[PDB]
């Protein structure tokens, strides 16, 4: 009897893994922080995808104000696989589709190790940046 | 007439409520809790784990497909139907998920341990146990407490991965949405790490509530054999009235 | 396998017939109603009111949950307002009868099958029959009328609970106006149609749900231990078959 | 002990019949006569569609069905009594509720003259105006 | 049964003070009548609130037609609480959400210490209305 | 012993048959003679997608497939036979049912020639003139371009 | 038959207090003259930063100009009073919200910091999709 | 038992022979492509290929070039469409609201006089047309 009962509970077990492994299928690697403030950051959230050109490079750590002059500053994270961002890139808050949630394009600067602009490293802070779009402000600016 | 009657069934009420606490202290507190019990946590895992997963597999399947139903006949008014896949995922991982396997696991092995433990107090085997020096606090009450701890989540992640695929069946394979578009929408847009770790924090703390209950109405039971059919019903009840205020609580703190 | 497969398969046949055979008995007969009336009232005490505490602290919260998870989606679309509707349509679509029929097969699926098995137990059927009083007139029919008829009952009960459990989370703590709310839920999807159907499927779940508890306590083993093993499966196999009819009647009367 | 279950019982059918009256009045005849209105696209609209005059529901619509021979859609349609004086000036029009919301007839009644007469059971309604399309709509926004 | 009495009553006390407690998350009043007519209504219905400002003083007690003139008349039950109303404001229908549900709102016109507006007293009648726009005819008059 | 299992057979029986006879009154008249018709972008049709004339429904799609030689996507569908007199000029248009709702197939009937003939589209005819459904993509470019 | 009582008590006692708990806020007074489809609770917030919420709506008596009141969480403190507030959609369709505006401060000319209390004298009321349509329009 | 052992595989053959009828109820030689965007917008692994609103093929990958970090798609055309001359255009586009997006393969005519190289498995589509980004059209549109 104990024989049977340990190959069931053993298939059981076994049975949770395949239904979790499942999930998290159709649902953890090296990465290095960066920084960029904004003045309007629109709907953005923790974990909230960074994107180049439309692949996920990355996410959003943790969103705060500056406590000095009152300006957010998002805290991305992006995978270490891309470390070839040169300085000249500029952030941009976009919203997929049409109602869908808001994320980070990360629209690739120029590079040109001519004139001197460096690769941004861990620690360092994107300059060029874009907030997101306001729906009274773009009306406003339409019919006036 | 109301105030003594209130004020009785309030005290009796709080000591209900002591002695459950009593219970479940006295039955969690031991330095060989998992060592020489591998055995025990295995028959148990057996009896309250293996043996109630038929009933969630199927319930799966069949609230699945219930949800693909009225998720599609919902969204085909807007023409969203490719986002059936997310409405699914989501139905099932926020509230339909825990909250019917703590159901189907009150009823199914929450009435089970209960009654087991409620005949094991009839046939004076407990009495027997303690006459020979073996707490049976520590050697009946501890594993089943913790098998039924340690095989809810597991039930209920399977009941998720099984609604899923019963949504899928019937959005994708009957009703004819991109299979593509189904899978790809919902794996993408929402099921982050949020929305799993809150699916088995509530379907842990179901546990808790539901073996709790269980096993303190099968140890509290009056032996006789009418006194056991009247606490597996109990036992039920108060299981189903705490999952369901439970959920609303943990829903009111998690999400809004 | 196909050595216990086959015994298996005349048994659960075997199960069925008697299933069928005891329900066919205890239904046929022109004088039941009358001089019962004293029956079916304690019957209606038993499955029904006791019964009802459950189906409305268990309604207030699936409404609540249901306002919430509703609000946080609607939200999103500027369509909070359809909250009512929202509520009301699941509510008497899929939660209300399922829930109720589920908390049924708990509360008093569970409390007639332990009762009857216990009275088989104690030998009362046998001496009813030797006084030449049919059980399955005198205490089964009894049963089985209380409870077809206390289901649809708790299934109102319930739904027109949930609703204003739904309503006290959207209209007053959430900040809903309670026009919009109530205009837009009545109007849009209160049909006779969806009440009707509501009706109709918690009809179906009382019939199996009662005969599937009267069944498994009258075809227990009369001992302690029997009636324990009969028990959990009446609360298991009418879970299980209130979910299969449940996908069926939606898949009918749903498209 | 049976007195109690006698009015437990009781208590326990009236708030049945208390839960299904606040259902049912959460939930929600008169002498008509027939309209006739033969539209060249009727968009969405469907039996038990509500007419309506200024925003006022003045009668549902009774059924649609193509004119089998020169294939348009004839809509006959039933107007409460107590709307009597409509004149022949008016025109049904069809329109969405809100942006979203299901199609409704929506009635205008004309001036009249000092040939004007008065719509009557089983007259048929001559101007009327079908429902705008998306496709042809944004078409004509571009060109 | 002292002791046991007082836990009760103690209980049922606590009871109470917890659905106040409750009360503090959220929750009659006198009415006073006024009534208007519009050309088109639109899908107002009654209970549909009317708001001074996006702040609800009254709903809309129900809706009629003058069988003589066909022209929807609303009638709508203003709180007691908004007793000074100058007879020179106007109603306006205005649209909420996207399927169609519409809510009055009521511009105060201001008042006039030289002339003597009168306050819009119970059975009154408000002169200045505005009809709800249609989107179709307005999207015809954009094209057209 | 063998009464309980006539009755149970029989009991087993009953109930799958109405459950058969529910499942097919649920998944699922037949004039349906069936027509032809080409498109160059079908837009978001699938099978079970109603057509249309003048608003009311006089018929389904059976299924789309692609033309293996010019890859036109041809559309197959099916008329109720209660509609006869549909001249060769009938196009063909896919509209969206209301601003969000699923596509449709719009039958605009075509001018029955009194003096020319232009017979009747019977059962395995194709129709010639149709239009393509819209693209936002491009109209909106062309459009701000 | 005492201590059982007394487990019961503290039971239920952490029970309760598991149950709720498992901010100096300071406040602020703004008059528009349409707040749309604002609510209590309803989000203030700096850029797109939830800095507090909105603690009711109430008309004013005398007048009819609708005072929002507002509580701030105390983190913020130096908003200068040529601040500015504004009524602004969450994307598209979403909920509306206070966007508060930190107006720049002079260096040489006073601005005064938002004490508990003060109100707002610059706002900007909620638009209204009609009369938008009708200055489109004409 | 040997009775109740052919009874009980009779069973098991008519439950197999029903789980066939509730299947029937309810793989080709794919070929793989490239093709190189500049910005694909919200497209997906998985999501379909469509030659005129049919699917003929899924999305097997999405991956940025390292060295210029432009997205490259890697499709999976069906066997049974061979045929497809070289100058056919990609182009992303959007269907629904939420950003379900899908690629659209626009076939172009072959050339009569020399032909055109039909798309063979490996081959590389160059006339692409990036995703429609909406906040650069209202950039546009209002400036
Ligand atoms: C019986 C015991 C208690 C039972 C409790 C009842 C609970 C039943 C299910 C509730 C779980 C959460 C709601 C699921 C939706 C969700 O959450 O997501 C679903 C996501 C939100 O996604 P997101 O913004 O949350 O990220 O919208 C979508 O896809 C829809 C995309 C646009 C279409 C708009 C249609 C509006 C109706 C949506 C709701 C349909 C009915 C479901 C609500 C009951
Ligand atoms: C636990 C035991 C077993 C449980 C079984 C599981 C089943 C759970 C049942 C839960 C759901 C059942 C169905 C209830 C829901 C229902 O049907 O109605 C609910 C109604 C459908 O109304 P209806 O009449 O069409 O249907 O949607 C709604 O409110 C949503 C309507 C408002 C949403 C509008 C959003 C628009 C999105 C895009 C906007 C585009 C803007 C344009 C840009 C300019």
């Amino acid at each position: 009897q104990t024989k049977k009962n340990e190959i069931w509970v053993g298939i059981f077990l076994l049975a949770a893994l395949l239904a979790a492994l499942f999930v998290c299928l159709k649902a953890t690697e090296p990465t290095y922080t960066l920084y960029a403030t904004f003045d309007n950051i629109g709907g953005l959230k923790a974990r909230s995808p960074v994107s180049i050109g439309g692949v996920v490079v990355g996410r959003v750590a943790d969103i705060t104000l500056d406590p000095k002059t009152y300006l957010p500053r998002v805290t991305l994270e992006i995978e270490q696989r891309y470390n070839h961002i040169p300085d000249t890139s500029s952030l941009s808050i976009r919203t997929s589709g049409l109602l869908g949630e808001q994320y980070l394009a990360l629209n690739v600067g120029f590079e040109d190790p001519e004139l001197g602009t460096a690769i941004l490293k861990d620690g360092d802070t994107i300059q060029d940046t874009k907030s997101a779009m306001v729906l009274e402000d773009l009306i406003g600016q339409f019919l006036y | 007439n109301a105030l003594a009657s209130l004020g009785h069934k309030g005290i009796k009420t709080l000591r209900t409520f002591g002695r459950a606490g009593l219970m479940l202290f006295n039955a969690l507190v031991g330095k060989p809790e998992f060592r020489k019990h591998a055995p025990l946590l295995v028959r148990q895992l057996y009896n309250v784990g293996v043996l109630s997963m038929l009933i969630i597999v199927v319930s799966g399947v069949f609230i699945g497909m219930v949800l693909g139903l009225q998720g599609y006949l919902v969204l085909t008014t807007y023409s969203a139907e490719t986002s059936l896949g997310m409405l699914v995922a989501l139905s099932l991982l926020r509230e339909l998920g825990p909250v019917v396997a703590a159901l189907l696991f009150a009823g199914r092995a929450g009435s089970a341990l209960t009654a087991e433990i409620g005949l094991m107090r009839a046939t004076e085997q407990l009495s027997s146990m303690e006459m020979m020096a073996v707490d049976p606090l520590r050697r009946v009450i501890s594993p089943r407490f913790w098998a039924g701890v340690i095989s809810l989540p597991l039930l209920t992640v399977i009941f998720v991965a099984v609604g899923i695929w019963g949504g899928s069946l019937v959005g994708v394979s009957w009703k004819g949405i991109d299979s593509g578009f189904f899978w790809s929408a919902m794996q993408n847009a929402v099921d982050w790490r949020m929305d799993l770790v809150n699916c088995l924090i509530k379907s842990v703390v179901f546990a808790i509530t539901v073996t709790w209950i269980s096993l303190f109405n099968g140890y509290d039971a009056i032996p006789t054999s009418a006194g056991i059919s009247r606490a597996t019903t109990r036992t039920v009840v108060h299981s189903s009235l705490a999952v369901l205020g439970l959920d609303f609580v943990l829903t009111a703190l998690m999400f809004g």
